[PDB]
RNA sequence: CCCCCGAAGGGGGUUUUUUUUUUUUA
């Protein structure tokens, strides 16, 4: 036990209840490895996301005549935590659930129907982890998919919100994720509509809505950030390509 | 492939029916199916029936050694392996499947990790022994709502189950058949119940992403025909302590947050009824057992 | 290295080595620096503007008296900045209704006291919580303010860094309150400062003797 | 230049426009589906992505690799979203028009083209998914020999009347619009792009031979390496590849007597800026 | 790259086997391709490195540590290799893992004494390799990344063992380098490109430490299409070539 | 394990120059087979190989044969899986140099080497074991009717395994893993003598037997 | 249905450890 939230309204890392961690993103970081790519840092979370495709299906199975196939591979490296994990995570049910979640998230956002008989492989490497990793994965995927030139309806911004007693804390780190229940949100664009809503630990019903309220807002900010990068990276690489 | 071939007329028919506030089996949109819980034989054996959906759960336990990391806790695992018995669309034991992994994870988060079972009450002696309680779900017939039925089956089973009384003298323990000493039930802390909402998009995707006047339809406890045509799915687990045990909206059709909240509350309204039903049926079972004993002691 | 952020914010990396029994594990955390930490003085005009509400939408009360207890020169208009040891030894005097009316409790002192004695930490937190007209205790997050945050030099124990942080806190305080002339007195018993380019540094007994009611409370101190 | 837009951004509230790639719409509202530049061509409104795979178009001249041998057809890698197809009846058989369809040659398809073979072809038509149908019926189309393969992003291939060019040092370049590039020893067929020629045309009886010219001098090979390196240099600088820019790259690279030197970063950048500067000054 | 046509293979081979050898990009037989390296970017780890090659091959190495009893854990250095697109079960991944484990064996791969804390405890070094991209045999790539990571690795300082909270000591050790060579005809090539590796008659894996040609040494098929036998003088050539052109790779890697 | 009877989980395992015989064609359910037993002073080994093939392959059309090599621990779990797969890869290289793969398009040749017995009374043994593996695989390939451009042979000396073809003129395999530092030439000579003897014995076995 | 021809034929849908019991009670 320790002051997760001081009477002064500060946290252990020195943030307030409604402030995001440091969020920085980079696009087209692996031009020789994938069609789209993104390197992303959220707090201490460091993630490489690679989008390969749309491309010819490896098997002449897994081929859909009406739409593209979307696969997601999440690699949580053994050195992502402070203590190295002697076990791989690749076939853990947690990781499979995360993968299927991301797939079913971007099946409804990515216009797969305009890429029939193709496969879109998403390859993710979590280099460093510090809580709220799901939203980070979401953001990385969005960035990398947009970098690939693959059509989609909107951004999807991922964020996490913890619930300490009565007060909700925005964008929780590892220490906050422990000794507290957290809600992960996948928000579509600037809308109030949720692509993802994940609650894995017990939360008082009557206080859930409030937790969403800030969450959405936070996600919006995240969108504004990702956007802000893309435009710049666009503005830079559309002016230099000229003459 | 083993695909379920759905025709355009059927999809359009069911969707249009949803538009005109109609469900095939004659339920309203917020109407959960009548849950039929039937106990039998030994404790921990339960059959759950939701309309045509039929599941069966079997609770069992055996003495084992506590994990090295957790010295005071017992062992608890849940298995939900599908078979072609529920339908040929299911492959035999594809634990790595999307809906399989999802189902397993939802049930695990609802029961095993929520502390619904007292794991420290399973411990016999901290160092060398502990109870290994197992919950094996058997899917007999699939007309949708497998997650909810599984949760109800597992919970009812755990509450119905009784492990044999035992006592301990240092190194050694003494285990009893029913004649020696009566069996004692497990430590149930709360009763998590899952409700699954299905989301349908009546209009086009453009209206869902960038359109006002949200026409997204939500129904409760979808049938197989409804489950096959849905664009989204949410599973919310709650208990009578107004706790959100868990929530899973693993992608699918984007839904407005307020609608999801409303879903959570209506779900609570349902889990009240279901919980009271479970408790009632349990007590009736125990009473009938006692009266049978009373009928056995004197001819 | 530190990064500047959107709204008077910053971030660095607090790195250290935890030594759980039989092992070594390096720990990395992000340490955010801020520009909205209030001095909580009724005399300050600048801070009430840059301050922001909490989770309840609440603007922290400025409770430190505009006119504190005034002593003899070269001490007028003084606030008290405590050290860990002084708190540990004179906690029962800090609770005395007729002395220490306006006291600043640095965050780092709060943390140290917490680490070495939790009940005393609870009593100090009680002092900071029940502050009123009779007694005024505040907590200042010197660690989260860029104005006061000092970073650890190599080959230096934690104590030197802590006391240098308290020192920097006192310095920023003097520089901040001087337009009103509020001085700050760092009360400590640990021979902290060898003359450098300053702050009033008096031991416990010395500060007691500079008080008007010294004879009343001179013997309320451990020997 | 153009309006830069991101996914989900409102492009126009006007419903008059037709809607091309990179857009979707709700009633009169038109939104972007990609990150790129707004494009208005006549009544067609679209959004062009900054990056994307080669999208085959009817009439395009491409270089491809045989990926699969199938039923009456070949599957060729062009570097697009899908494998292109090459119908058996869309290629030239060794000889004149005279030979009729056979079942035998269908059985020995691998003798003409096999897995791994590089070929130069034309996009005859497109399927519904956008994949290309190919043909190699012109005498300039066929299996590629006497050289080396390299590739660049397809967007960097500026286009013209021709994409097969004669370059000094006796080296012919084949610049596929898909970014696939073939560098070969200049042949007599290549020599004949002025304005016994008939015997020359018929002499290529073998257009599916796997054997190279037995006489490829070291000079031509070195020059091949140099052309490859300077093309890669232009690609690194993200300079559009044209014939003139290629020969200018070559000549400008002649400063470095050892071709290896051309693989270093500063050398590539230097060649690029040399070309751009020279272009602006002229 | 990979899957060249027979014509392409014949051209490339003829150029690479001629005297002197003509490499597709005009490199000298002993010349490497431009790479760049970054270190110290993973704070959670004791060491870290990232290496990017000109052809796109990218690798990431993490160095972590944990206290162990020598007596219970005789191996104080463990290499775990993860190649993207390849399962951990894969033959090539376990081959590379075994090889690297042998190059870095505490026995004589590196100086074990530099790890010792107490007569009962020491730091075990966990070398985690993540190959993001590779178009040729990544053994040299990985080896170089590991070299850089180890030469910039910091460990907690000793004062049951207790450690300094803020101060850390730089791990001092001479990490080995593994070189890969392509045997094409009578010519030896360093840093073989993918197309070069597609036509190579064979290959030579040659380890190297403290300025000496050390073990492991392997012959390795860079492909399955043109694997041919070779004369011993070629092996001698490869060894001589490494020990001649290795100290400059060492001084290039160790200058920070 | 759901596919095996491993018994109780609570249980824990119990802790506590050379002559050659070569034979072929004794295994009936595969194409080729070879038994190789070696006896040196205070050291005895014996292993078996089985060549299944040419068989069909799953996947796209392949222009040539595809060889797989599987090393199986016999009796004692004597070696690490990684090292076994490494040696497997080495042997794959060697017999990719030796086997006439052009003859077997869209076809796979799977070779299994059972390391039944390896007890040396002397008180990293992989090196000394590799040449016998190569002998057995060459014998089994020749027995299976699988075409070989030559008889792959090998020798071991000072942790240095060298595999030769063409009367020892050229090298198809080279394995050096620690095992001390000595100059290359005498290891080459010793391994070449071993190779020549093994070659003579193998051809002899292929002339008395096949 | 697109592809030629001319005015019908041929080809194609892509098999973390921040460091004296009980009861009522002024
Ligand atoms: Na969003
Ligand atoms: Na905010
Ligand atoms: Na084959
Ligand atoms: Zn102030």
């Amino acid at each position: 036990r320790l002051e997760i939230y001081s009477p002064e309204g500060l946290r252990l890392d020195g943030r307030r209840w409604n402030e995001l961690r440091r969020f920085e993103s980079s696009i087209n970081t692996h031009p020789h490895a994938a069609d789209g790519s993104s390197y992303m840092e959220q707090g201490n979370n460091k993630i490489i996301t690679l989008v390969k495709g749309p491309k010819e299906p490896r098997l002449k199975s897994q081929m859909d005549t009406s739409k593209a196939l979307l696969n997601v591979s999440v690699n949580i490296t053994k050195f992502s935590k402070f203590e190295r994990s002697k076990s791989s995570h690749k076939n853990e049910r947690r990781v499979l659930e995360i993968q299927t979640s991301l797939v079913r998230m971007f099946e409804k956002n990515v216009m797969l129907n305009i890429y029939p008989r193709t496969v879109i492989d998403i390859e993710i490497h979590v280099l460093e982890q510090d809580g709220g990793i799901m939203g980070s994965l979401i953001n990385g995927i969005t960035l990398a998919l947009i970098d690939a030139g693959i059509s989609m309806f909107d951004y999807i911004s991922g964020i996490s919100v913890g619930l300490y007693d009565t007060t909700p804390l925005l964008d929780t780190n590892s220490l906050e994720e422990n000794a507290m229940s957290t809600v992960t949100l996948g928000v579509v664009g600037k809308s109030e509509k949720l692509s993802l809503l994940l609650v894995e630990d017990k939360i008082p019903l009557d206080r859930l809505e409030n937790v969403l309220a800030i969450g959405i807002a936070g996600a919006h900010r995240v969108r504004d950030l990702m956007d802000e990068e893309l435009r710049k990276h666009a503005q830079k690489r559309v002016s230099n390509a000229s003459a | 492939a083993k695909d379920i071939e759905i025709s355009a007329s059927e999809s359009k028919f069911i969707l249009e029916a949803l538009r005109q506030n109609y469900r095939l089996d004659g339920r309203s949109f917020d109407q959960f199916r009548d849950v039929e819980i039937t106990f039998g034989k030994e404790f921990g054996d339960v059959s759950v029936k939701m309309g045509n959906t039929k599941v069966h759960c079997r609770i069992s336990c055996q003495i084992a050694q506590p994990y090295e990391d957790r010295p005071f806790e017992g062992l608890f695992v849940i298995s939900t392996e599908i078979s072609p018995m529920a339908g040929s669309q299911f492959e035999n034991g594809n634990i790595t499947g999307e809906d399989e992994v999802l189902c397993s994870r939802i049930i695990e988060k609802s029961v095993r990790r929520s502390g619904a079972l007292d794991v420290e009450g399973l411990c016999i002696v901290a160092g060398s022994k502990c109870w290994a309680v197992r919950a094996d779900v058997h899917f007999l017939d699939c007309d949708g709502g497998f997650i909810d039925a599984s949760c109800i089956a597992v919970m009812a089973g755990l509450m119905h189950f009784k492990k044999p009384d035992i006592t301990v003298h240092g190194e050694q323990i003494i285990v009893h058949p029913v004649n020696e000493r009566e069996p004692v039930p497990l430590g149930i802390l709360h009763i998590p119940i899952c409700v699954t909402f299905s989301f349908f998009n009546p209009q086009d995707t453009e209206e869902n992403i960038k359109g006002e006047t949200n026409s997204e339809i939500s129904i409760i406890d979808a049938t197989l025909k409804e489950e096959l045509l849905r664009d989204g799915v949410l599973t919310v687990t709650l208990n009578k302590n107004r706790e959100v045990v868990q929530v899973s909206k693993a992608g699918g059709l984007p839904m407005d947050a307020l609608t999801l909240m409303k879903c959570c509350h209506e779900a609570y309204s349902i889990i009240e009824k279901i919980t009271d039903q479970i408790l009632q049926l349990l007590k009736e079972d125990s009473e009938k057992r006692n009266k049978y004993a009373a009928m056995l002691t004197s001819e | 290295r530190r990064k500047r952020l959107a709204d008077g914010l910053s971030v660095t990396q607090k790195v250290f080595v935890r030594s759980r029994n039989g092992g070594a594990t390096k720990i990395v955390r992000e340490h955010y620096l801020r520009s909205d930490i209030p001095c909580l003085s009724r005399s300050c005009t600048k801070c009430p503007q840059i301050v922001v509400p909490d989770a309840q939408n609440e603007l922290p009360k400025f409770i430190l008296s505009d006119s504190p207890l005034e002593l003899s020169a070269p001490i007028g208009k003084h606030y008290v900045v405590l050290d860990t040891n002084v708190v540990l030894q004179a906690i029962d005097l800090l609770e005395n209704p007729n002395c220490f009316f306006d006291v600043i409790v640095p965050q780092i002192v709060l943390d140290e006291v917490r680490n070495k004695s939790y009940p005393v930490y609870t009593r100090l937190r009680t002092l900071c919580r029940d502050s009123d007209d009779h007694k005024r205790f505040i907590v200042f997050h010197n660690e989260f303010s860029e104005h006061t945050f000092v970073e650890r030099l190599p080959n230096e124990t934690i104590n030197d860094r802590n006391n240098r942080a308290i020192r920097k806190t006192c310095q920023w305080y003097s520089e901040h309150l001087k337009p009103y002339d509020i001085n700050v007195v760092l009360v400590t018993n640990d021979r902290l400062n060898r003359e450098a380019a300053n702050i009033i540094t008096k031991s416990l007994v010395q500060y007691i003797e500079l008080l008007p009611n010294a004879d009343d409370i001179r013997d309320s101190i451990p020997q | 230049d153009s309006q830069i837009v991101t996914p989900g951004e409102l492009v126009t509230d006007d419903p008059i426009w037709m809607r091309g790639h990179g857009t979707y719409f709700l009633d009169n509202m038109t939104y972007s589906s990609v990150a790129g530049t707004v494009s208005r061509v006549n009544r067609l409104l679209s959004v062009i992505p900054l990056k994307g795979r080669y999208a085959p178009e009817t009439g395009d001249h491409v270089v491809g690799r045989i990926a699969e041998v199938g039923n009456k057809r070949w599957k060729v890698d062009i570097g697009g979203k899908q494998h292109a197809v090459l119908m058996l009846g869309s290629v030239n058989l060794p000889g004149g028009i005279l030979r009729r369809k056979s079942e035998s040659d269908e059985l020995q398809m691998r003798s003409f083209l096999k897995e791994g073979d590089l070929l130069n072809a034309e996009v005859q038509s497109l399927f519904q998914d956008g994949s290309a149908s190919l043909h190699t019926r012109s005498l300039k189309y066929g299996k590629l020999r006497n050289g080396m393969f390299c590739q660049v992003p397809s967007s960097l291939i500026v286009r013209a009347k021709n994409h097969t060019h004669n370059l000094p040092g006796n080296i012919t370049v084949v610049l596929g619009v898909n970014g696939y590039i073939w560098l070969r020893k200049t042949s007599q067929m290549d020599l004949a792009r002025d304005t016994i020629t008939r015997l020359e045309e018929e002499s290529s009886w073998q257009i599916y031979s796997d054997e190279n010219d037995p006489s490829i001098s070291n000079n031509i090979r070195q020059a091949i390496c140099r052309y490859a390196n300077v093309i890669k240099a232009l690609a690194f600088c993200e300079i559009g590849i044209t014939q003139q820019r290629i020969v200018s790259a070559y000549e400008a690279s002649m400063v470095y007597s050892n071709v290896g030197e051309l693989i270093e970063k500063n050398v590539m950048e230097s060649i690029g800026s040399d070309i751009l500067t020279a272009e602006k000054m002229r | 790259h990979m899957s060249l046509s027979v014509a392409e293979k014949s051209y490339l081979y003829d150029s690479l086997a001629s005297t002197p050898s003509i490499r597709p990009d005009g490199r000298l037989p002993h010349q490497f391709r431009p790479i760049e390296i970054f270190t110290d970017f993973l704070p959670s780890s004791n060491g870290s490195s990232r290496i990017i090659a000109s052809d796109g091959s990218e690798c990431i190495v993490s160095i972590k540590s944990k206290v162990v009893d020598h007596h219970v854990e005789n191996e104080l250095l463990q290499v775990d290799v993860d190649i993207a697109g390849q399962r951990d079960d894969a033959l090539v991944v376990e081959t590379i893992t075994s090889l690297l484990n042998k190059v870095l064996k505490s026995g004589s791969g590196v100086d074990s004494s530099k790890l010792q804390l107490t007569k009962k405890y020491s730091f075990k070094i966990f070398v985690d390799v993540l190959v993001i991209s590779s178009h040729s045999h990544p053994i040299s790539l990985i080896s170089f990344a590991i070299y850089s990571a180890l030469n910039s690795t910091y460990l907690p300082k000793l004062i049951l063992p207790t450690f300094h909270d803020y101060d850390m000591v730089k791990l001092d050790i001479n990490p080995p380098l593994v070189f890969i060579l392509a045997v094409v005809g009578n010519n030896m090539l360093l840093d073989p490109a993918a197309n070069e590796s597609e036509v190579a008659n064979n290959g030579l894996i040659i380890s190297w430490s403290n300025g000496k040609i050390t073990s492991p040494i392997r012959s390795v098929a860079l492909n399955d299409s043109n694997v041919k036998s070779f004369k011993p003088h070629l092996l001698k050539q490869g060894l001589a070539m490494v020990e001649k052109y290795a100290p400059d790779v060492v001084r290039s890697l160790e200058n920070l | 394990d759901r596919r095996r009877l491993l018994g109780p989980a609570a249980a824990k395992p119990m802790a506590f120059e050379q002559e050659l015989s070569l034979h072929t064609g004794f295994i009936e359910n595969c194409n080729g087979s070879a038994l190789v037993e070696a006896r040196s002073l205070g050291h005895q080994t014996s292993l078996i190989t089985a060549v299944y093939g040419p068989r069909s392959i799953r996947g796209s059309f392949t222009s040539q044969g595809t060889i797989s090599i599987q090393l199986k621990n016999g009796l004692l779990e004597k070696y690490n899986t990684n090292e076994l797969k490494e040696v497997s890869s080495f042997l794959m290289g060697i017999f990719n140099s030796v086997v006439n793969l052009s003859r077997y398009p869209k076809s796979g040749i799977d070779i299994f080497v059972y390391l039944t017995y390896d007890k040396d009374l002397t008180n990293s043994q992989i090196s000394s074991l590799i040449p016998h593996c190569i002998t057995s695989i060459t014998l089994a390939l020749a027995d299976a009717g699988i075409e070989l451009v030559d008889m792959a042979g090998a020798g071991e000396a000072n942790g240095t395994v060298v595999s030769f073809i063409k009367n020892g003129e050229e090298i198809v395999g080279f394995w050096k893993d620690d095992g001390d530092d000595e100059d290359l030439l005498e290891c080459l000579d010793r391994c070449k003598e071993q190779y020549n003897r093994y070659r003579d014995l193998m051809i002899s076995c292929l002339m008395n037997q096949e």
